[PDB]
C-alpha cells in the first residue's frame, strides 16, 4: 500500500527546526533523555512507521548522538545518529488531557503525529490546530454522533468543557450566526475516504435537532432526504472509497437558535460524467443504477423492460456487488427520500424511465455501413427514446447525420461508427447529469426562501488538493478550488489576528502574510492564465493540447508558478501550488473542456412532450462552441460566485484524514497521514498561530499564571494589575521585543512565554521534590483506578484458566 | 516488621505497563510515588535498563518506612501551610501531569473543608494512608 | 443434567457438597466460577450446599455474558500501541497480581500451553480459554 513516491514526499515534508538539549551545563546527557529519530531498522522494515522513540545514551557527544530505541521495542543496540536526525519529545504528557495540538511543548512532526496517533487509538478522532478541526476516519462506528451526543453537545452549559468534535464546530457556527447576526460557512475538506460526507451528514443531523420542535419539519425532511438521493445519483464505489462523492456540494441552511432547519438550498458541481459510460476494474458507476436494477419490482422491471446488472454495456459486469452495501434496501430508502422531496409518484416514474432509457441506449450497437444502428438493436434504440420521452427519428438523425460547414455552406454528411458512438455516449452522459441537476432544482423550489437568504449557514463538502500519478483537467479544477479556499484560510487567520492587535493597540506591521495571489493568477487571471489559454485553444479552429502547453510556457514566464515539464515537455506542465509542485498531463484537455452537449441534440430534448424532460435543458441556448459553453469557463464563473458568497461569511474548517488505505480501524500509516497533515495546512496552522505575539492573557490571567516570577511585584496592593504586569516583566529578564502591554492583555512572543515559564520554575526550586512526590503518588492511585475498572473482566480470564486446568 | 515488597512490585508494573523492565523517566515517577528522591549524581549512577529486581532492592534501601512523604512534610523540623490557589499555582508552574480532575480530587481529600489554606502535614498524612 | 448429579455424588458428604467441590464440579461441567460467585452462595448458604443450593450455584456460574470483547479488557488496557499483542511476562504479571490471582507457575503454564512465542495475541488466548 505505501508507495516509494509517498516515502519520497513524506521525507520532503519532514524538517528539523527544534534543536535537542540532551546535555547539562557539565556536558553530560540528562539521565534517560528521550528523543524521536527517523533512523531505525523498524523504519526500513515497516513503511507505516516514520519515527521511533530513543533514549540518548550516557557518553554521547554533541556532534553525534548514541541512542537506543525503546518504542517500538528494539534490541537494546546502541547506534549513532547525527543531531539533524533527533527531534524533541513530549515525554510524560497525556494526549487526552487537552484538545489543541498547539498546547504541546514540542510541535515538531514526530510530536504532532504521536499526539494524533495516541488520541486516534483511544477513539478521540477530533483535535484542533486553531482555527482548523482535524477529524481522522475511525473506519468503525464509535457511537459518538448519536442523538444522546447531539443533545449533550447542544444542551451543555459551558461549551469549553466538551472535547473537540464536529458538533463543537456546528455549535460555535450556530452561536456566532445568532449571536452577532453574521453568516457562517462550514468547509469540510479532505481526500477520498477521509470522512467528509460523514462529517457533513453528522453536522446536518445536529442542526436538525430542535430543543422543542420544528413547525417547518416538511422542509427539514426534504433537505435531510437529499442525502440518500444525492449519494445514489452522485456517489460511486471506487477503489479508495465504497461511497465516493463524485461531485462538489454546497448548501445554504436557515436554522433556528434552538435547532431545526427552516430553509435550504443545494448546489452540486463538477459531476464526473465519464463514470456513466465506463468504470475501471473493481469500480462501479453511480449507486442508483444498481439500486434501480436490483431493487425495482416485477411490475417496474416489465414496464421499463429491465435486464440484470451484468446485462448493461454502461455497467461493469464484474464489480456489481459491494461489501456491506444492500442496493435493494438502499433503493427503498431512495424512493422514500424522493417522496419526502415532494416528488409525486408520476415524477418518480419519469425519473426512473429516463434512468432505464439511459441504460437501454448504452446497449444499442452501432456498425459501419458511415454509421448505422444494428437492425437487431432498432427496437432497443426505440425503447430507449420512448423511456427518455425523446423523438426516436430526430434522435437517430443527430447520432448518424453530420452537418459540416465547408466554406460558408452547410453540407449534410454521415458520422462514422467512432464519431456516432461518441454522440450516443454524450447523450447518455448529458441526460444523466441534467436529471441529477433537475432533482436538485426541484428540491430547491420546495425548500428555498421566497425572497432569498438574509443570514444563512453555508456548508461545502469538497475534495481537497489532489496529487495523482496522472493529474488531468478534473484535478486542475479541484486544485484551483483549493487555492481559493487556502486564500480564504490565510485571509481569515490574518484578519482575526490584525483585529486583535488593533483592538489592544499593538503594531500590525510585525504580522506576516503568505499570499497565493501569484498561483491564483497563473491559474485564473483573464488573459494571463492556464484557464484563459485552455479557453482560447478550445475556441481556435486548429487548436491542439500541445499548442495549449506551448502557449502557456511562452506567455507565463513572469512567475515560477508555471514550470514546463522535463520528461515529455510538451503535453505536460507543472504548477507551483501552495502544497508544492503538481504535474498535470494536458492529454485530452481540449476534448474534456468541450465535453458539453451540442446545440441541435439539445433542441430535440427541449421539444419533448414530457414537462420534466423539457426542463432538463431549460434555456440552454442553441449552437461551433462559444466561451460560456466550455466546462472550465462555466466552472470559473460558478467558482467566483461560490467564493464571493463564502468570503461574505465567517468560515469554519474541518480537515479530514484517511489514516490508512485499507479501510480498517486502529491502523496508522504515518507517511500517508504526514502528506495529509501538510496538504490540509494542519502543520502551517501551528506555524501561523506560533508567530508574533503568540501568548495573550488578561492582566489577572497573566498574574495568576506568572505569580512567582516575582511574587513581591505580583502581591503588591498599591499597584494596578496593568502596572504589576510591567513590574513582573521588567524585572524578569525578558527583552522589550518579547512582550507588549495591551488595553486588557499581556502580549508575549512564543519564546518570551517559554523563558518566563522557566524563570518561575527556577524561583520555585524548593517545591520540585514536593510537587514530584504529590503528582507521582496521585498518578500511582490513578493507574490503579484504571486497573480496578478492569478487574471484573480479569476475574473472567482467571475463572476460565482454572476451568481449563480442571479439564486436563 | 512491615514488608512493602508486594506494593513495590504492583507499583513497578503500573508504571512499566506490566513488563519486567521500566524506562528511566517512568522509574523516576515510581520512586517518587513512594517519596524516594534522588540527586542528579545518584540518578546518573543508576543502570540504564532497570528491571523489577533492581527496583525491589533500590526501594528497600531508599524507602523511608518511618516517614514516607518526608519531602512533602518533615516531622523533625516543625512552617507547614499554603493558600489553595498558591499551591495550585506552584503545581501548575512546575508543569504537572495532574489534570484539573486529579487536582480537585487531591484538594477535597487533603482539605475536606474549604479552608483558605492547605496543610502539608495533612497532605503527607493523607498520601501515607493511601499507600 | 445427568453429569450434574454424577459429579455431585462423587464429592457429596452426608447429602451436602462443599463450595470448593461445587466450584470443581462447575469447572468439570464447563462453567467458569470466580471468588464473586463463591462469595454469593457463601452469603446465602455457607460453605456446605444441599443439592438444591448446588444447582442454584451452577445457575450463577453460567456466565453467558462472557466473550472475547469482555475478557480482553485488562490486556487491552496494557496494550498502549494497540498491537493486539502482549509479552508472556506482561500477561503473567497481570494474571498473578490482581483479581483471583494465579500462582506464577499456573500463569506461566497457561501461557506456555497457548504459545511457544514470547508475544501472545491476547484476543486469541481469551478465545482459546473460553472453549
Ligand atoms: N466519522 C466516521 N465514523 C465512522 N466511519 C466513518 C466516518 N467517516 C467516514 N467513515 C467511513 O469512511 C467511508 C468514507 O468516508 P466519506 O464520508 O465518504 O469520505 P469522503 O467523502 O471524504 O470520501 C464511509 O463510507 C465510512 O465507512
Ligand atoms: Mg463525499
Amino acid at each position: 500500500a505505501v508507495t516509494n513516491e509517498e516515502i519520497k514526499t513524506a521525507s520532503k515534508i519532514v524538517r528539523r527546526v527544534s534543536n535537542v538539549e540532551a546535555f547539562d551545563k557539565s556536558g553530560s546527557v540528562f539521565k534517560g533523555y528521550q528523543i524521536w529519530t527517523d533512523i531505525s531498522p523498524t523504519i526500513e522494515n515497516d513503511p507505516n512507521i516514520m519515527f521511533v522513540k530513543c533514549v540518548v545514551q550516557q557518553g554521547s557527544k554533541k556532534e553525534k548522538l548514541t541512542v537506543v530505541q525503546i518504542d517500538p521495542p528494539g534490541t537494546g543496540t546502541p547506534y549513532d545518529i547525527d543531531p539533524t536526525h533527533a527531534w524533541n519529545c513530549n515525554s510524560q504528557v497525556d494526549p487526552m488531557s487537552f484538545g489543541d495540538i498547539g498546547l504541546l511543548n514540542h510541535t515538531n512532526i514526530p510530536c504532532v503525529l504521536d499526539f494524533l496517533k495516541h488520541r486516534y487509538l483511544k477513539n478521540q478522532i477530533y483535535t484542533t490546530a486553531v482555527p482548523l478541526i482535524v477529524a481522522i476516519n475511525p473506519y468503525k462506528d464509535l457511537g459518538n454522533t448519536t442523538n444522546e451526543w447531539i443533545r449533550r453537545y447542544r444542551d451543555t452549559a459551558d461549551h469549553t468543557k466538551l472535547p473537540p468534535h464536529v458538533f463543537t464546530c456546528a455549535r460555535e457556527a450556530l452561536s456566532n450566526l445568532h449571536g452577532v447576526n453574521k453568516s457562517q460557512t462550514i468547509i469540510v475538506s479532505g481526500e477520498s475516504g477521509a470522512g467528509k460526507t460523514e462529517a457533513t451528514k453528522q453536522i446536518m443531523r445536529y442542526f436538525a435537532s430542535s430543543k422543542s420542535g420544528n413547525m417547518d419539519l416538511r422542509i427539514q425532511t426534504a433537505i435531510m432526504a437529499a442525502n440518500p438521493v444525492l449519494e445514489a445519483f452522485g456517489n460511486a464505489k471506487t477503489i479508495r472509497n465504497n461511497n465516493s462523492s463524485r461531485f462538489g456540494r454546497f448548501m445554504q441552511l436557515v436554522i433556528s437558535h434552538e435547532g431545526g432547519i427552516r430553509y435550504g438550498s443545494v448546489v452540486a458541481f463538477l459531476l464526473e460524467k465519464s463514470r456513466i459510460i465506463t468504470q475501471d476494474d473493481n469500480e462501479r458507476s453511480y449507486h442508483i443504477f444498481y439500486q434501480f436494477l436490483k431493487g425495482a419490482n416485477s411490475t417496474m422491471k416489465s414496464k421499463f423492460g429491465l435486464k440484470g446488472v451484468t446485462e448493461y454495456k454502461l455497467l461493469n459486469p464484474n464489480s456489481t456487488e459491494v461489501s456491506g452495501v444492500d442496493d435493494v434496501k438502499d433503493f427503498e430508502e431512495v424512493i422514500e427520500s424522493l417522496k419526502n422531496m415532494e416528488l409525486s409518484e408520476s415524477d418518480i416514474e419519469v425519473i426512473f424511465s429516463i434512468v432505464a432509457g439511459i441504460l437501454t441506449l448504452g446497449n444499442v450497437r452501432l456498425i459501419e455501413k458511415a454509421a448505422a444502428i444494428m437492425d437487431e438493436d432498432m427496437g432497443v434504440f426505440n425503447k430507449a427514446c420512448e423511456l427518455m420521452y425523446l423523438d426516436p427519428e430526430l434522435i437517430k438523425r443527430e447520432i448518424l447525420i453530420k452537418v459540416t460547414v465547408a466554406g460558408g455552406t452547410k453540407i449534410e454528411g454521415r458520422w462514422n461508427k467512432n464519431d456516432a458512438e461518441v454522440l450516443k455516449s454524450s447523450l447518455c452522459k448529458a441526460m444523466y447529469e441534467k436529471l441529477f441537476l433537475w432533482i436538485i432544482r426541484h428540491l430547491n423550489s420546495r425548500i428555498e426562501p421566497e425572497g432569498g437568504f438574509k443570514t444563512f449557514m453555508g456548508m461545502l463538502d469538497i475534495f481537497g488538493f489532489e496529487v495523482f500519478k496522472n493529474n488531468s483537467l478534473e484535478q486542475l479544477f479541484i486544485n484551483i478550488t483549493n487555492e481559493m479556499l487556502q486564500k480564504n484560510f490565510v485571509d481569515i487567520v490574518f484578519e482575526r489576528e490584525s483585529k486583535l492587535y488593533k483592538d489592544e493597540g499593538i503594531s500590525t506591521a510585525e504580522l506576516k502574510y503568505t499570499s497565493n495571489k501569484e498561483v491564483i493568477n497563473v491559474l485564473c487571471e483573464k488573459g494571463k492564465s492556464v484557464l484563459s489559454y485552455l479557453e482560447d485553444q478550445c475556441l481556435a479552429p486548429g487548436g491542439t493540447d500541445e499548442k495549449f502547453v506551448s502557449s502557456c510556457a511562452t506567455n507565463l514566464k513572469e512567475n515560477n508558478k508555471f514550470t514546463p515539464a522535463k520528461v515529455a515537455s510538451n503535453k505536460n506542465f507543472i504548477i507551483q501550488h501552495t502544497i508544492g509542485p503538481i504535474q498535470y498531463c494536458a492529454e485530452s484537455f481540449l476534448l474534456k473542456n468541450k465535453d458539453v452537449l451540442r446545440g441541435d441534440l439539445v433542441e430535440v430534448i427541449k421539444d419533448s412532450p414530457n414537462p420534466i424532460v423539457q426542463q432538463l435543458f431549460e434555456g440552454q441556448v442553441i449552437e461551433k462552441i462559444a466561451k460560456g459553453s466550455l466546462i472550465g469557463s462555466q466552472f470559473l464563473n460558478q467558482l467566483t460566485s461560490l467564493m464571493n458568497l463564502i468570503n461574505s461569511t465567517e468560515p469554519h474548517f474541518i480537515r479530514c484524514i484517511k489514516p490508512n488505505e485499507n479501510k480498517k480501524p486502529l491502523e496508522w500509516c504515518e507517511p500517508k497521514i504526514l502528506i495529509q497533515l501538510h496538504a490540509l495546512s494542519i502543520l502551517e496552522a501551528l506555524v501561523l498561530r506560533q508567530l508574533g505575539y503568540s501568548y495573550r492573557r488578561t492582566f489577572e490571567e497573566f498574574l495568576y499564571q506568572y505569580k512567582f516570577v516575582d511574587i513581591a511585584a505580583a502581591e503588591d496592593s498599591s499597584v494596578e494589575n496593568q502596572n504589576k504586569c510591567v513590574n513582573i516583566l521588567k524585572l524578569s529578564g525578558l527583552s522589550e521585543s518579547m512582550y507588549k502591554i495591551g488595553k486588557s492583555m499581556v502580549f508575549l512572543k512564543q519564546e518570551g512565554a517559554k523563558i518566563l515559564t522557566k524563570i518561575q520554575r527556577e524561583k520555585l526550586v524548593e517545591w520540585e521534590n514536593c510537587v514530584s512526590v504529590i503528582e507521582a503518588a496521585i498518578l500511582k492511585h490513578k493507574y490503579k483506578q484504571k486497573v480496578n475498572k478492569n478487574i471484573p473482566s480479569l476475574l473472567r480470564v482467571q475463572a476460565h484458566i482454572r476451568k481449563k486446568m480442571v479439564a486436563q | 516488621a512491615s514488608d512493602m515488597e508486594e506494593k513495590f512490585r504492583e507499583a513497578f508494573i503500573l508504571f512499566s505497563s506490566c513488563s519486567d523492565h521500566i524506562e528511566m523517566y517512568k522509574f523516576f515517577e515510581l520512586m517518587n510515588s513512594f517519596g524516594i528522591i534522588l540527586t542528579n549524581d545518584e540518578k546518573a549512577a543508576l543502570p540504564n535498563d532497570i528491571n523489577m529486581d533492581y527496583w525491589l532492592n533500590f526501594a528497600k534501601k531508599h524507602y523511608n518506612y518511618e516517614q514516607p512523604f518526608k519531602h512533602i512534610n518533615n516531622v523533625n523540623e516543625q512552617n507547614v501551610q499554603i493558600k489553595i490557589d498558591n499551591f495550585l499555582g506552584i503545581m501548575k508552574a512546575l508543569d504537572t501531569r495532574l489534570t484539573e480532575s486529579d487536582l480537585n480530587i487531591l484538594l477535597q481529600i487533603t482539605n475536606p473543608e474549604n479552608k483558605s489554606t492547605l496543610n502539608l502535614k495533612t497532605v503527607s498524612q493523607k498520601l501515607t494512608e493511601s499507600i | 443434567e445427568s453429569d450434574v448429579r454424577i459429579y455431585f455424588n462423587e464429592k457429596s458428604s452426608g447429602g451436602k457438597i462443599s463450595i470448593d467441590n461445587a466450584s470443581y464440579n462447575a469447572r468439570k461441567l464447563g462453567l467458569a466460577p470466580s471468588s464473586i460467585d463463591e462469595k454469593k452462595i457463601k452469603e446465602l448458604y455457607g460453605d456446605n450446599l444441599t443439592y438444591e443450593q448446588y444447582l442454584e450455584y451452577l445457575s450463577i456460574c453460567v456466565h453467558d455474558k462472557d466473550n472475547v470483547e469482555e475478557l480482553i479488557k485488562m490486556f487491552a488496557h496494557f496494550d498502549n500501541n494497540c498491537t493486539g499483542y502482549l509479552t508472556k511476562s506482561q500477561m503473567k504479571n497481570i494474571l498473578t497480581t490482581w483479581g483471583d490471582a494465579l500462582t506464577d507457575q499456573e500463569a506461566i503454564d497457561a501461557l506456555n500451553a497457548f504459545s511457544s512465542e514470547d508475544n501472545i495475541d491476547y484476543k486469541l488466548f481469551c478465545e482459546d480459554i473460553l472453549q
